[PDB]
């Protein structure tokens, strides 16, 4: 209630720093993915 | 009637070849023998994108 308190805004701050990092890489992730997808075999892993 | 269709395709046949042709090339692309898509992205619902040649074929 007292202490707690000071370090959960640190948490939840660098939290949020990580969450415009992936914002940005949700749109691209999902966006350099080509959705017409070709159908292929891999010979060799 | 011989002059009358000669013309016709400085007029009439430019829709028709428009329409007949440049929309269906659209993108390296009624009875249909034949039909082909090049990346097309839609968002699952109508996707489609279908190659019919043997050759890259799709899913």
């Amino acid at each position: 209630i007292r202490i707690f308190r000071s370090e959960l805004q640190r948490l939840s701050h660098e939290n949020n720093v990580m969450l415009e990092k992936i914002k940005d890489n949700k749109e691209k992730i999902k966006n350099n993915r080509q959705l017409p997808y070709l159908v292929a075999n891999v010979v060799e892993v | 009637l011989k002059q009358t269709e000669n013309d016709l395709k400085d007029i009439e046949a430019r829709i028709k070849e428009k329409a007949g042709v440049k929309e269906s090339d659209t993108g390296l692309a009624h009875p249909l023998q034949v039909a082909r898509c090049t990346k097309i992205i839609k968002g699952e619902d109508a996707k489609y994108v279908i190659n019919l040649k043997q050759i890259a074929k799709f899913v």
